[PDB]
């Protein structure tokens, strides 16, 4: 009711790890 | 000219961005390898070097700034969710703003920054009191408005491609949980307290 959240999700740990390697 | 809310919106937007990065680092949501030490509030902080993640956090807080300007924000909550999409830890920033006033960029701005530094320092050592989170966690940011979010459901749609929506009960609900106070501050343009709500048993 009075709590808002973003529709999109942040990039996953997997996507992050994919860039590190 | 009653620029009190505007300055707080800017100051808080910048603080919250730094706070989210640090939280993600200290709670190991992402590998330390994506973080790089930076200088913020005259203190060493860890900031992510991943563009997508950085843009996501920026867009998030960009949309909250207008709500802050109109003082419609009750809380800004950084939530860590487990694989089952249920809250494991919640970093709650409860915000209160004094009546509008005209502020002169000088000592008051630096005073507020000195008070915010204590929050950064506390977040940086939270891993010493919190149990490690189970693997597979993700995160989100919740915004608690003082009035029905339905009224602010349009004010927060500051960016296209980055829509906001009402949250669910699960995305917020937590059994018990363990409550850990981190820091409280008071100043002429902002009163804020940060505490963490941690899931009792993380298994």
């Amino acid at each position: 009711a009075n709590i808002l959240k973003p529709l999109m999700s942040p990039p996953s740990r997997e996507e992050i790890m994919a860039t590190l390697l | 000219d009653l620029n009190s809310a505007q300055v707080v919106a800017d100051v808080l937007s910048e603080f919250l961005e730094v706070a989210v990065h640090l939280i993600l680092y200290v709670r190991e949501v992402y590998p330390v390898g994506i973080f790089q030490k930076r200088k913020k509030y005259n203190v060493p902080v860890q900031m992510s070097c991943h563009p997508e993640l950085n843009q996501y956090i920026q867009d998030t807080l960009h949309c909250v700034k207008p709500l802050l300007e109109k003082n419609d924000v009750e809380k800004v909550v950084v939530v860590i969710l487990d694989k089952e999409h249920r809250p494991v830890e919640k970093f709650v920033f409860e915000i209160t703003q004094p009546p509008l006033l005209s502020i002169n960029s000088d000592s008051l701005l630096s005073h507020v920054e000195q008070l915010l530094r204590a929050f950064i320092l506390k977040i940086s050592k939270v891993d010493k009191v919190l149990d490690h989170n189970p693997p597979g966690c993700t995160f989100t940011v919740l915004v608690h408005t003082r009035e029905a979010a339905t009224r602010n459901m349009e004010k927060i749609q500051v960016i296209k491609d980055f829509p906001w929506i009402l949250a669910d009960e699960q995305d917020v609900h937590m059994h018990d949980p363990r409550l850990i106070p981190l820091k409280t501050m008071t100043s002429d343009i902002l009163k804020m307290q940060l505490y963490v709500e941690e899931r009792a048993h993380k298994n």
